[PDB]
């Protein structure tokens, strides 16, 4: 309906682990959406918070906004690392 | 320059092992065909570089083998061949007649290292390509060997109006959808996420449910490719008569 970018995305621990298949995504997809389709492969009782980043940069506001500061190879499926958001003390 | 000899050695490599794939695709296209009018077909040949990564070279240079030679032992009529990615490219007129010689030609200009598949700017191309030979003169058909992913960087609404214009320019796309049963992910697995409401739960699809291309085939071996695309060019003569 759209004329915004979509792109393969490929979800996978800190460690190197994938999770799931391939995705077709907008660019504009915000940190919160992959929250949910991660909690949707996940299929865990309580989902975990997660922060997601790609090439060691973090997506703040959307996948676009993060890549408009990289040179991404476009043909390639672009890998997302997804790890816990961290536990402040006391 | 000179070293056209070794394209030419690799298609003669590719003829060996396709000679009996492409007779029987003839047969059975000629037993199909009977059931004054001309032919223009136009073979698309994805040239970027996720074939490498998604291991469709091999099935992309069989397929134009298989295709590209029996449409020619059919006498059907006037085969183009063109290249898509970044640009598209006229490897082959109509007017000119496809030989061994056209396909070495093919092998040696097509390294799969473009770094764009522009679907949608082809589309829109091959429009005036097709329109300007309907007039020279028919029934149009475009064969688009790709591995079919990573297609909607141009914009989905772009890509679906170009394919929209094809057919209302009546030229019939078949989409040939190479997957290597080799790779990791087939393109039946990939999928796509459909949102709705805040902080709701998204519904998973799968990619192909929004594939822009209506009429296409799934190719895995080539060994199925007379049986499959044969079956699959019964909707196109129909369609002409
Ligand atoms: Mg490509």
């Amino acid at each position: 309906a759209r004329d915004v970018q979509r792109l393969l995305v490929q979800f996978q621990d800190e460690g190197g682990q994938l999770l799931g298949s391939p995705f077709d995504v907008p660019v504009d997809i915000t940190p919160d959406r992959l929250q949910l389709v991660c909690n949707a492969l996940l299929a865990q009782e309580d989902p975990l918070p997660l922060a997601f980043f790609v090439h060691d940069a973090e997506i703040v506001s959307s996948l676009g906004k993060t890549l408009e500061s990289q040179a991404v190879e476009t043909e390639k499926v672009l890998d997302i690392i997804y790890q816990p958001q961290a536990i402040f003390r006391v | 320059p000179e070293e056209e000899k070794v394209a030419a050695e690799m298609w003669q490599s590719y003829l060996i092992l396709t000679a009996p794939l492409s007779q029987r695709l003839c047969e059975e296209l000629r037993l199909i065909l009977e059931g004054k009018r001309q032919y223009q077909i136009c073979l698309a040949i994805d040239d970027s570089s996720s074939m490498v990564d998604n291991h469709t070279k091999q099935l992309a240079f069989e397929s134009l083998a298989v295709i590209g030679n029996a449409l020619t032992l059919l006498e059907v009529g006037q085969i183009a061949v063109c290249s898509f990615g970044e640009s598209v490219k006229l490897l082959h007129p109509f007017h000119e007649q496809f030989s061994d010689y056209s396909g070495s030609q093919i092998l040696r200009l097509c390294k799969f290292q473009q770094k764009k598949t522009k679907i949608a700017q082809f589309l829109e191309s091959v429009a005036n390509m097709f329109a300007a030979a309907q007039q020279l003169s028919t029934a149009q058909l475009l064969l688009v060997v790709s591995d079919g992913r990573g297609l909607f960087l141009e914009g989905k609404e772009r890509v679906l109006a170009a394919v929209q214009a094809a057919r209302n320019a009546n030229i019939f796309v078949i989409f040939v959808v190479l997957d290597n049963p080799s790779s990791r992910d087939s393109i039946l697995d990939i999928k796509v996420p459909i949102f709705k409401g805040p902080g709701e739960m998204p519904e998973i699809r799968s990619y192909m449910e929004e594939f822009p291309f209506p009429y296409y085939i799934i190719l895995r071996d080539v060994n199925a490719l007379p049986e499959t695309l044969s079956d699959a060019l019964r909707q196109w003569f129909e369609l002409v008569t």
